[PDB]
């Protein structure tokens, strides 16, 4: 019995934790993401890159904590604890944002190790590993919106924030500078996740009101059993009700359930694909033709032109504490602003 | 005035003493005929204990 | 009484449904609650009157009980200010007492008296499908809701009045004399539109109007009442009508749901039966003060208000609505409909009134507009008051934000109580609640739709 | 006759000994005065 | 069904869990509000305490600017 | 047999291709009537003068518009709450520059969804079912009628209500985010749990029963043909999803109960939208969400910023921007 | 303040009360 | 000898607002209260 | 303020709203008690 052999063995054991060869990697990556996060978020400070309290010692609760991008000084240096700006020294790479990558690079390779450990569970209980391709999404976002937008900008500083406000800031951002929900990408994405909660709530409705009497108690649950060969609920019945008040139905349960999959997966993969345009800033702002013609005609106004000038108000009132590092100094009067307000 | 707040003390104490005592009285199937009489007393004397708080709020 | 899923088909998280057909417990249950209810009025009513500072305006406290008990004209006086706070706490204290008689009766039928009433009496046994029973209680009932009204009535004709915000010589507890019998305004009110302008019941501007309502609700009460016990429900009732326990549930959550949304609505536009004194302005009211407020100053500063036209064209200070009322100008355009006890004096038969705008202004309006207009009902979740871009250091929601959006969400979810309890009334009295029998699927039965 | 320590038992106080030190230092946090 | 591993419901039950939790959460909880309450944290972390987010020679944010030397700038922010 | 009675057979029939029902008798009328109106207005509606300050703006794609900025514009802020029919207006020219169409189709819109709301019950009755799809439907009803009608209410006018556009609904987030704060309102935060939950509980449910099916079919073919409609037999392992997922997680984060996993399915999603939909109808009456602005402050005083405070400046950046010619005093109330 | 030390010392006897009538009655084999 | 599930679950959830409670408390005092 | 000869027990008077609250959760323990039978 050979050691590798050996190690397998142990690896694959069926205990409460399943580890893995994945494991190996999607454990401490992940503890390393996890604890990292709950450590800024605790402990450590953005006052030197971002000017910004940023953890509950100084008084943020759970909304406004956050493990802060780097500052921009940084450009993309990778900042590892041993790199030539900390040195070593583990408080000053606390203060720089340290943290933030630490948390996004582990927590890449701890998604990476994710995927791979389901694969490698699929591949032991012996299902197909569409739950493993499903979850590409979610590294399809990870990566678009937390390496690859702030690789195209200037420095990880633009990057989001790992925290609740923070990423709100990170949303306002993108709405005020990259008119993101212009963006076609970002609207085949909403659409994706909006399409993918409704057939979420309506199939489960649909499911729990066309459940077959298999009980005699009013608490249908217990009229179940796992192991059972017959079909829980009735699909002609669900078919004959959605036809008759849609107009349309599921009458495929494979094709119903793929489509689960299908909507919101592709959903975050074309969000992503828009993201991966804003790194360079390649975004879908303007309608050039109302642009020309507002210029032209004064009395011209859309929906769309209006939103323009709301992210010229979002865009003046915010860069300067937002960029901290630019010194942007814009005296009051040249703030943009309508009438009294 | 400090009897009024002898008073209000003790409506306030037997009011918790009641508070657990009523719902382990109801649902005692075995010990309620020990626990009925003591259930009336225990009614009879918070209600004589909020008149004389009312009473005496109307002295002080 | 099954007190477990096997012996009654319901699970823990339905357990109360266990009481359906068990009269006892089920009136253990009710009479518990109405404890509850009994003791959240007087307990939150005393912490108020612990938390209260009686020169501090009420609204500024956040008190939505108090408000309730000086609108009835107890404690306070002219323009609203306490007179005494004995009222409020005895309020609370007799609702904090008789809450302890309810728990105590509540939990007696709850846990120790008859299971099911059927058995021990004629008069409190029910059964859900017996109408005339049923409709013996709703008449009781009906009964002592309108002697409730009454109440009310009684209160503001012979027993000290209630609180007037329109009473001439500034707001003032008044004693209503002369309550509006007439058929045609009390019943017009309900036939007019929810819109605005009109603003259904929720118009009601008058003490006047809100006491002769209250005699005509008491009257209609208690004959529907006395109806109920001597008549039975008629066929067509009869035949169009789900007649359950879980059905007559459904149907007061419906109107439950009715009740809360109208209760929303009139905490939110209507300053007569809740004043602005108590309650803070309404957001009509705080936006018409702000464009009032600046009418004075700008008019003090020497400008001249009517022939001001503002950047766009319109009249920075005054404009006419499409109906051509003189109005407020600027956003405020939009409460042009807003009536208060401090704008009236100032408005003419064509609306806002030059000459009086331009010399019978008063020190109270000013100042009862600058406190409105600062007031406005707007603030955040953790109580920062105005607009939602200040800085933390004003602390104040107003108690109409909190009555609105509370009755507004209550009156939602018991919308999805009805439509839960009313499908499933009606699924459980087809005999399908509990799913599909496979044998006779109805749809197996039926031709293809195409 | 289970064992004591065991993949499961590491996996549990990984995560609670940290947690339980997080939430006492959260603790004596509400505590500081500016 | 059962892994191998002692239910948690028995674990969380018995005497000999509680005998050792009723001290180890404790000193875990007391360790960590030392932590904070000894000022060992800002330390620890570099964190501002409340009085030293702005100095006597600076009134305004300690923005970092240079690309490598750190310590440099950040002992001159103090 | 009577006249009458045969009516109200054709009108309940569980035969007829699509259902009516007595819900639908007023369903049908009030959704065509909206679905015209809407359609000829977003085509060729004139311009809207919505802030009432004699500013119309385009929506139709004849004035200027493409699809993405097309809308149909809210009525007028000089209207305010007053209901504004054609036959109320001195012309159809003044009812199309005052916004009428919007009110038309809103009113006609909300009377259609909230009679497909109790079609679904009525057909789930007919039809011998459940009786609560209707419920879940209700969440996005409760949405559509916070938007449309709660929030015009509560801010005193139907020019705040969404616009009947994509652009247009930009314009509403983004001013709503400016006065209110929605991102930071905790029922918001629901349903952005709701909404990602859902897709996520989507895609996990999608595909545990995908990577479950029971082989039925070649490598030839789609395996979609596997499943044969009306069969009596489950067309994927449970057991076997189970075992995968409560070894992905641990085997007590896994359900093993179908209905319990379907109910869990429905009412996540549904939930968060009841609590969003909720949080726009409370932000109607200005509880805003949260304001931790200027709340930490050093020992001498001074403010130090967090997220928040960046997100407030992202917010004032808006507000002073929005509706540039609508305001003539300091405060924005309304 | 003695206030904090109060409120929470009638918090904390109001919320052992129900849960103590429950382990009473649990204990002492009542009807729960 | 063993202590009730139901003992052991209600003395962990007191604990629970209690801590919850406490972080509640310290948004209106000390540090980030805005006073 | 409370009158004056109560203003003993303004701290129990703070903490009584809250109670019905307590009821709610009650309910779970009771059932908790008896095992969510
Ligand atoms: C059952 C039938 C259902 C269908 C039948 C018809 C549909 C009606 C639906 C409501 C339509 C209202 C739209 C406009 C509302 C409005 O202009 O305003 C609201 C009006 C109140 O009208 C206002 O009334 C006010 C009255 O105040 C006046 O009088 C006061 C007296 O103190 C003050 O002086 C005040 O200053 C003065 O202006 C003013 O007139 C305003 O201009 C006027 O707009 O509501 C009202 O009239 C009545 C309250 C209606 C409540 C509706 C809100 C909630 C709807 C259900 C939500 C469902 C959600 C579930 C989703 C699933
Ligand atoms: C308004 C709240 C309310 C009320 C009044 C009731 C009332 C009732 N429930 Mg319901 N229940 C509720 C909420 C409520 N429930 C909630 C939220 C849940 C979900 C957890 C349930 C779940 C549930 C189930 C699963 C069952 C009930 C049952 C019952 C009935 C029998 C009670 C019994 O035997 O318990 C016995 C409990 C005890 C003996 C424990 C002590 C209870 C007392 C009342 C505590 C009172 C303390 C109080 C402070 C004392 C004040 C005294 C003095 C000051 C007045 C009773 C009528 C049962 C039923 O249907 O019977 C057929 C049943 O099986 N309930
Ligand atoms: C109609 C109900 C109602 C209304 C309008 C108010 C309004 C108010 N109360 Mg009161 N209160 C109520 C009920 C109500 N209360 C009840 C039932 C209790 C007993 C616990 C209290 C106890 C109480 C105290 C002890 C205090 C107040 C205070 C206040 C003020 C500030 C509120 C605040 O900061 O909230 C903060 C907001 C929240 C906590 C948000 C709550 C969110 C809820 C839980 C969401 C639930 C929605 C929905 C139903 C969920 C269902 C889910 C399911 C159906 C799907 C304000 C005037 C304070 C004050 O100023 O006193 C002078 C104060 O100190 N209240
Ligand atoms: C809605 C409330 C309600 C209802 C319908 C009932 C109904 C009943 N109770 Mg219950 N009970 C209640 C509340 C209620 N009770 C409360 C709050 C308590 C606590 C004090 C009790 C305590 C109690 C006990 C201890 C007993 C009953 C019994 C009975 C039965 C016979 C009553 C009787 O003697 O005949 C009719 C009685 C009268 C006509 C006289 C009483 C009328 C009251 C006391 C006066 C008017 C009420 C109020 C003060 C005025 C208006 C209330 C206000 C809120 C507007 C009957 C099923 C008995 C039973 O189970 O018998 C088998 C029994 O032993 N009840
Ligand atoms: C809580 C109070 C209450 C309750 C529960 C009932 C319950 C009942 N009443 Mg009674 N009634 C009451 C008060 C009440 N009544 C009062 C106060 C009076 C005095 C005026 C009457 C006078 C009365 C008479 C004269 C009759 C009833 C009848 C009935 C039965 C059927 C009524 C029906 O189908 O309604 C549903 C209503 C309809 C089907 C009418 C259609 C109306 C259309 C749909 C328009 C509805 C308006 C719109 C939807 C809502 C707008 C909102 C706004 C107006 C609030 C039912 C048992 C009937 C019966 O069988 O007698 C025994 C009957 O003939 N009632
Ligand atoms: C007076 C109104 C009323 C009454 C008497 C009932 C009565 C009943 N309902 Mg209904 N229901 C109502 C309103 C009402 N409901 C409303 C408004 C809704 C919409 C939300 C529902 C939705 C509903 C559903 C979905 C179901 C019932 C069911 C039932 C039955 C069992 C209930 C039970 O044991 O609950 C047990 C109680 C609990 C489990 C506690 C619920 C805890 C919630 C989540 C807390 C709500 C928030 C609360 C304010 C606390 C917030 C504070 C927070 C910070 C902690 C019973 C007949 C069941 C049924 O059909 O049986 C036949 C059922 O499945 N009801
Ligand atoms: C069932 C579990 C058991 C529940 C019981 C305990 C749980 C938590 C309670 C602890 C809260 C601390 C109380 C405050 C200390 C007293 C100081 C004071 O007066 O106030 C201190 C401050 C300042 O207020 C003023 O302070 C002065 C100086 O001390 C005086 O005391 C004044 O009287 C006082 O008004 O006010 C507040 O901070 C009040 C708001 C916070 C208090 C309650 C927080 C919420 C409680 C739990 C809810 C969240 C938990 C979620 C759980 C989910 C399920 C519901
Ligand atoms: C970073 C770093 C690192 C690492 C570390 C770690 C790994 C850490 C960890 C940490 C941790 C791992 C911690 C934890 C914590 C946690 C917490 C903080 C908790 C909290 C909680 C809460 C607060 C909750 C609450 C609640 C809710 C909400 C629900 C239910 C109820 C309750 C109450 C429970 C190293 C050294 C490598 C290097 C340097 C850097
Ligand atoms: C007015 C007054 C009074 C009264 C009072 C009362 C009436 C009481 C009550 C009491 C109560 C009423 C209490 C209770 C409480 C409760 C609790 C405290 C509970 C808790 C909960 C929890 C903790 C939960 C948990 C759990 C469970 C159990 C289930 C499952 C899940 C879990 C595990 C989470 C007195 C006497 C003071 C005097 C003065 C005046
Ligand atoms: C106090 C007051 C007043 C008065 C008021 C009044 C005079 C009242 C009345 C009220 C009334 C007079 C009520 C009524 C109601 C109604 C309703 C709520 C109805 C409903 C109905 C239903 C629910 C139906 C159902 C159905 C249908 C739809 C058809 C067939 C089937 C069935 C049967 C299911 C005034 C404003 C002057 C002023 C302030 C205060
Ligand atoms: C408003 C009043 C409505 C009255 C309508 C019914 C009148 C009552 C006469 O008595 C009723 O007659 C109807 C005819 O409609 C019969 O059907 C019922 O068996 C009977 O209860
Ligand atoms: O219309 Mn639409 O957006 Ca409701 O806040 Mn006031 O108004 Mn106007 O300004 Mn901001
Ligand atoms: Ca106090
Ligand atoms: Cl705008
Ligand atoms: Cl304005
Ligand atoms: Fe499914």
């Amino acid at each position: 019995r050979g050691w590798f052999d050996v190690l397998d063995d142990w690896l694959k054991r069926d205990r409460f934790v399943f580890i893995g060869w994945s494991g190996l990697l999607l454990f401490p990556c992940a503890f390393m993401a996890l604890g990292g996060w709950l450590t800024g978020t605790t402990f450590v400070t953005s006052w030197y890159t971002h000017g910004l309290a940023s953890s509950y010692l100084e008084g943020a609760n759970f909304l406004t904590v956050a493990v802060s991008s780097p500052a921009d000084a940084f450009g993309h240096s990778l900042l590892f604890l041993w790199g030539p700006e900390a040195q070593g020294n583990l408080t000053r790479w606390f203060q720089i944002g340290g943290l933030w990558p630490f948390v996004a690079l582990h927590g890449a390779f701890g998604l990476i190790g994710f995927m791979l450990r389901q694969f490698e569970i699929s591949r032991l209980v012996g299902i197909r590993p569409y739950n493993a391709i499903a979850f590409s999404g979610p590294i399809a976002v990870f990566v678009s919106v937390f390496l690859m937008y702030p690789l195209g900008q200037s420095s990880w500083f633009f990057a989001p924030s790992f925290g609740v406000a923070g990423i709100f800031r990170f949303i306002l951002f993108l709405q005020g500078f990259h008119n993101w929900t212009l963006n076609p990408f970002h609207m085949m994405g909403v659409a994706g996740i909006l399409g993918g909660a409704l057939l979420c709530a309506i199939h489960g409705a649909t499911v729990e009101n066309t459940l077959f009497e298999d009980g005699e108690d009013s608490n249908t649950f217990r009229a179940f059993e796992p192991t059972q060969a017959e079909e829980t609920y009735s699909m002609v019945t669900a078919n004959r009700f959605w036809s008759q008040i849609f107009g349309i139905a599921f009458s495929n349960k494979r094709w119903l359930h793929f489509f689960m999959l299908f909507v919101p997966v592709t959903g975050l993969w074309m969000s992503s694909v828009g993201i991966v345009g804003l790194a360079l800033n390649l975004r879908a702002y303007d309608f050039v033709s109302q642009e020309l013609r507002a210029a032209e005609d004064p009395e011209f106004e859309t929906f769309y032109t209006k939103n323009i000038l709301l992210n010229e108000g979002m865009r003046a009132w915010m860069a300067p504490q937002d960029q901290p590092h630019e010194n942007f100094i814009f005296p009051e009067e040249v703030l943009p602003r309508g009438n009294a307000l | 005035s400090i009897v009024f707040q002898i008073a209000l003390a003790a409506l306030v104490l037997f009011s918790f003493v009641m508070v657990v005592g009523v719902p382990v009285a109801y649902a005692s199937p075995q010990n309620w005929d020990r626990s009925k009489p003591l259930l009336y007393l225990g009614s009879g004397i918070w209600a004589i204990l909020v008149i004389v708080v009312a009473l005496l709020n109307f002295l002080v | 009484g099954g007190r477990d899923l096997p012996s009654t088909g319901f699970a823990w998280w339905s357990g109360n449904a266990r009481l359906i057909n068990l009269s006892g417990k089920l009136l253990g249950a009710h009479v518990a609650h109405a404890g509850l209810i009994v003791f959240w009025a007087g307990a939150m009513t005393l912490f108020e009157v612990a938390h209260f500072i009686p020169e501090k305006p009420m609204y500024e406290q956040g008190l939505i009980l108090l408000p309730h008990i000086a609108t009835l004209g107890w404690g306070v006086g002219p323009a609203g200010e306490v007179t005494d706070i004995f009222p409020f706490f005895v309020v609370g204290v007799l609702h904090l007492i008789s809450s302890a008689v309810l728990g105590l009766g509540g939990i007696y039928h709850a846990l120790r008296g008859p299971e099911v009433l059927e058995e021990y009496s004629s008069f409190f046994g029910y059964d859900w499908k017996d109408k005339n029973q049923m409709t013996n209680i709703i008449g009781y009932h009906l009964i002592l809701l309108g002697c409730g009204a009454l109440l009310l009535v009684f209160k503001a004709m012979f027993f000290g009045g209630v609180y007037d915000t329109w009473a001439p010589g500034g707001g003032d507890v008044r004693v209503i004399t002369n309550p509006t019998l007439n058929p045609a305004i009390i019943f017009g009110y309900l036939l007019k539109a929810p819109f605005g302008g009109e603003g259904w019941i929720i118009s009601v501007n008058n003490m006047e109007d809100i006491i002769g309502g209250h005699i005509w609700i008491g009257l209609i009460c208690i004959s529907g009442g006395i109806w109920h016990i001597l008549t039975k429900p008629f066929g067509w009732a009869r035949r169009a009508l789900i007649w359950s326990g879980e059905a007559y549930l459904s149907y007061s959550l419906g109107a439950l749901s009715l009740m809360g949304f109208i209760a929303s609505v009139f905490v939110w536009f209507n300053n007569t039966a809740y004043p602005s004194e108590f309650y803070g302005p309404t957001g009509m009211e705080a936006s018409q003060s702000q464009a009032f407020t600046f009418l004075v100053r700008d008019q003090r500063l020497g400008a001249n208000i009517a022939s001001a036209q503002g950047p766009t064209g319109l009249g920075k200070y005054l404009m006419r609505s499409p109906s051509g009322e003189i109005i407020f100008g600027g956003e405020t355009m939009r409460f042009w409909d807003f009536r208060g006890p401090w704008l009236e004096p100032l408005r003419g038969p064509n609306g806002l009134d030059l000459d009086k705008l331009r010399n019978d202004i008063q020190p109270w309006q000013v100042r009862r507009a600058a406190e409105y207009m600062t007031h406005a009902p707007l603030g955040s979740l953790n109580s920062v008051g105005g607009v939602i871009t200040d800085v933390n250091s004003f602390n104040y929601v107003s108690p109409r934000a909190w009555l609105a959006t509370s009755h507004f969400v209550l009156g939602f979810f018991f919308l999805v109580g009805h439509l839960w309890h009313a499908g499933r009334a009606r699924a459980a009295a087809a005999g399908f609640e509990k799913g599909i029998d496979r044998e006779t699927e109805p749809t197996l039965f039926m031709p293809d739709l195409d | 006759t289970y064992p004591i320590f065991t993949v499961r038992w590491l996996a549990v106080h990984t995560l609670a000994v940290p947690s339980v030190f997080f939430v006492g230092a959260i603790a004596a946090m509400q505590f500081i005065q500016r | 069904g059962t892994t191998g591993e002692r239910p948690f419901s028995d674990i969380v039950t018995s005497i000999r869990y509680w005998v050792i939790h009723s001290i180890t959460i404790p000193m875990l909880f007391i360790a960590g509000w030392l932590f904070v309450s000894t000022g060992l944290a800002y330390d620890a972390f570099g964190t501002p305490r409340p009085d030293e987010y702005f100095t006597q020679t600076r009134q305004e944010l300690p923005i970092l600017q240079e690309r490598y030397d750190i310590n440099q700038e950040i002992q001159e922010f103090n | 047999a009577s006249l009458w009675e045969q009516f109200c057979q054709w009108v309940t029939s569980t035969n007829n291709r699509i259902y009516v029902g007595w819900f639908g008798t007023l369903m049908i009328p009030t959704l065509l009537t909206a679905t015209t109106c809407f359609i000829i207005a977003f085509i060729a509606a004139p311009p809207v003068d919505i802030d009432g300050i004699r500013e119309p703006v385009a929506g139709s794609l004849l004035y200027g518009n493409n699809i993405i900025s097309g809308a149909v514009v809210p009525s007028s802020n000089a209207i305010g709450l007053h209901f504004y029919p054609i036959w109320e207006a001195a012309s159809l020219d003044e009812w199309l520059y005052n916004g009428g169409p919007y009110q038309l189709v809103v009113f006609h819109f909300l009377i259609g969804i909230f009679c497909y709301m109790g079609r679904q019950w009525e057909l789930s009755y007919r039809l011998g079912m459940r009786p609560w799809i209707c419920v879940a439907y209700s969440a996005p009803v409760s949405a559509a009628t916070a938007v449309f009608l709660i929030y015009p209410i509560g801010q005193g006018s139907f020019s705040d209500g969404m616009p009947l556009g994509i652009s247009g609904t930009f314009n509403f987030m983004i001013n709503f985010q400016a006065e209110h704060n929605i991102l930071m309102h905790p029922f918001h935060m629901l349903g952005v749990a709701g909404v990602f939950g859902g897709s996520l509980f989507s895609a996990m449910h999608g595909s545990l029963v995908t990577s479950s099916l029971v082989r039925e079919t070649t490598e030839v073919e789609s395996q979609n043909y596997g499943y044969k409609f009306g069969q009596e037999e489950e067309t994927y392992n449970i057991v076997a999803a189970h075992g995968y997922f409560g070894r992905l997680i641990f085997q007590y984060a896994s359900f093993n109960n179908s209905r319990s996993l379907h109910f869990f399915l429905g009412a996540w999603p549904v939930i968060g939208i009841w609590f969003t939909a909720m949080g726009v109808s409370t932000m109607a009456f200005n509880l805003n969400g949260f304001n931790f602005n200027q709340s930490i402050l050093d020992s001498q005083g001074r403010v130090i910023g967090t997220w928040a405070d960046v997100l407030n400046r992202a917010n004032i950046g808006f507000e002073v921007m929005h509706e540039r010619n609508a305001h003539n005093f300091p405060l924005d109330l309304a | 303040n003695l206030e904090p030390i109060f409120q929470l010392t009638f918090l904390g006897l109001i919320v052992l009360a129900g849960p103590a009538v429950v382990f009473v009655l649990a204990f002492r084999g009542g009807d729960l | 000898g063993r202590i009730p599930l139901w003992v052991v679950g209600v003395v962990a959830g007191i604990g629970a607002i209690g801590v919850l409670g406490l972080f509640f408390y310290g948004a209106y005092a000390g540090l980030g209260s805005s006073m | 303020k409370l009158p004056e000869a109560y203003q003993i027990f303004d701290p129990l008077v703070d903490v009584l709203p809250v109670i019905p609250l307590f009821f709610l959760a009650l309910a779970f323990v009771w059932q908790a008690a008896v095992g969510f039978k």
